[PDB]
């Protein structure tokens, strides 16, 4: 059910850096140990990743840098509703 | 003398943003400049990419546009900053998604009065971005955004693309739309309006009492911001749907020259430019669907605010390959949804969404027999005809539809509302009928008698599109 998502400006994406994106009433305790979740299984799979910030208040999940590989992984998270890959906003 | 876009916004009879706090997501802003110098608080919230005069131009000017003392829409008007951008003016989707947050947090923590965001960037159209800000609109904050310098529609941009958030293209001190080198303004149906943004005087960060005159849909969002500012502080209980159909009400109508935009986007782009406003009134706008597609099934709905009322459905498709529209519950609400034809190209749907309050109403629909449909209880009023059918080939509070069509009347119980019916039609068989209804009556809808490429509302007119043929405008005002 969960789906990915990135820039259809391909010079405007950021690949390498991952908005993950929880169901809408997922608590921030949920939220924490999904991202916990997702370094263990990364790094048993032999990859470093950084969760950059947790996001909650508007829209629970999380920020996290890490290799693409890992998106068919991180899909299967509990709670994923969909995973955008960063992208450039520009001064208008 | 007066700067040409702070007289622009003036309406013809006219006579301050201050329990109001207006959010500034931008570049660094020199906050020590004499037009913004105590207004302005910079909360050091910072989340940019990697690469004073300069770093500062873009934020410390928008900011001016906003609350300048001497060249500001909302003088004296209170801002708080939030940097989200570089050096390079360039920023990404999760700062400031981040920054939209440190708001929500802000307000959860000290909360105050109306707050209005600004929004003077865009990236591509993103689903999280849009999401975040849909959600800090219901949370009951008013964003305000560019609608983007790329000559293109706004609806492949975000946040321009995001559903409730009031989205600005520049005009020129013509009217006209603003070219910006080889692109210019944003345009297309994300667009709610047009502002002043081109030669735009404010601060310039160059020095603490410099000026310098700057362009875009960034300057453009200043000016709606500075308008919502000063509409909320008269009207503090303003909701979002309240703050947007004034927005379009008090808009200057009709002075852009459409010839600007591309041909399909003319239909779809407002023709509006913002100013500041001057007993209860009928307000209604014109709600353009997203388009449905080619599938031979595919429908696309559009929707009215939860405060709104939805009072007329209708339907448009370029080839006029199309089975109509119908009024239909969804949630507990009237939506208006319109089908494509098997075989179309696709169809939009075009809602008449109104600020009705104590208004009871309903949809009366009548099958294939032509097919007639009325509101037959006392006291009710005919606002709206909408027709759909299954086929692939073709009085008082009555409406009439094709034999081989279903069609559906909306039908109000509101006893301060008075409404009359105007036909015109034209024998020739013309591209374009139209009839609008008198001033002081607001246009509640538009149909056509029953090949025709479909019926919209433009303000209080009433358009039919031909490939006799009769414009019906339906139009009603206070008691």
């Amino acid at each position: 059910t969960a789906t990915f998502h990135r820039c259809a400006k391909d010079p405007w994406r950021l690949p390498g850096t991952y908005v993950v994106v929880l169901k809408e009433e997922t608590h921030l305790s949920q939220s924490e140990r999904t991202a916990r979740r997702l370094q263990a299984q990364a790094a048993r799979r032999g990859y470093l990743t950084k969760i950059l910030h947790v996001f909650h208040g508007l829209l629970p999940g999380f920020l996290v840098k890490m290799s693409g590989d890992l998106l068919e992984l991180a899909l299967k998270l509990p709670h994923v509703d969909y995973i955008e890959e960063d992208s450039s906003v520009f001064a208008q | 003398s007066i700067p040409w876009n702070l007289e622009r916004i003036t309406p013809p009879r006219y006579r301050g943003g201050s329990l109001v706090e207006v959010y500034l997501l931008d570049t660094s802003i020199q906050s020590d400049h004499r037009e913004i110098e105590g207004r302005v608080m910079v909360t050091d919230f910072e989340n940019v990419p990697e690469e004073a005069s300069k770093c500062d131009s873009h934020g410390t000017h928008l900011a001016g546009v906003v609350s300048g003392r001497d060249a500001g829409v909302a003088k004296g008007a209170s801002m708080r900053s939030l940097r989200v951008l570089n050096c390079q003016g360039k920023g990404t989707v999760s700062g400031t998604l981040i920054g939209l947050e440190f708001i929500r947090k802000s307000q959860l923590v000290q909360p105050v009065g109306p707050l209005v965001v600004l929004l003077p960037l865009a990236g591509g159209y993103s689903r999280v971005l849009n999401a975040a800000c849909q959600r800090l609109a219901r949370a009951g904050v008013v964003l305000v955004t560019a609608a983007g310098n790329f000559r293109d529609d706004a609806c492949l941009y975000s946040p321009a693309s995001a559903p409730e958030v009031i989205t600005v293209g520049a005009t020129n001190a013509q009217d006209q739309p603003v070219t910006l080198g080889t692109l210019g303004t944003n345009f297309g149906r994300c667009v709610d309006l047009f502002a002043p943004g081109e030669d735009i005087i404010g601060a310039s960060s160059d020095c603490s009492t410099c000026f310098v005159s700057q362009s875009g849909t960034s300057q453009a969002a200043a000016h709606v911001a500075g308008i919502a500012a000063m509409m909320l502080s008269a009207e503090p209980e303003l909701t979002l749907a309240e703050l947007r159909q004034r927005l379009i009400h008090f808009s200057a109508k009709d002075v852009i020259n459409e010839a600007w935009f591309p041909e399909d986007q003319r239909v779809l782009t407002p023709n509006l430019v913002a100013a500041l406003p001057p007993g209860w009134q009928l307000f209604c706008r014109t709600v353009w669907s997203a388009h449905s597609g080619p599938t031979r099934m595919a429908t696309a709905v559009a929707r009215c605010a939860p405060d709104e009322e939805l009072l007329s459905c209708s339907s448009f498709s370029r080839s006029g390959k199309r089975r109509g529209e119908r009024m239909e519950a969804q949630g507990g609400k009237l939506v208006c949804r319109a089908h494509n034809a098997f075989g179309g190209e696709g169809v939009y749907a075009i809602a008449r969404c109104c600020l009705l309050p104590q208004a009871n109403c309903s949809v009366h629909t009548a099958p294939p027999a032509g097919t007639r449909v009325h509101c037959h209880q006392q006291g009710h009023v005919l606002t709206g005809c909408s027709s759909h059918w299954e086929v692939e080939d073709l009085q008082p509070n009555q409406c009439v539809g094709h034999r081989e069509a279903s069609i559906h009347a909306s039908c109000c119980h509101a006893p301060g509302l008075e409404c009359k019916v105007k036909e015109h039609g034209i024998p020739a068989p013309q591209e374009q009928v139209t009839v609008a209804c008198e001033e002081g009556w607001t246009l509640t809808g538009c149909s056509a008698l029953p090949h025709v490429l479909g019926a919209y509302a433009v303000d209080n007119t009433c358009v039919v599109r031909s490939r006799a043929v009769t414009a019906v405008a339906i139009c009603c005002r206070s008691r």
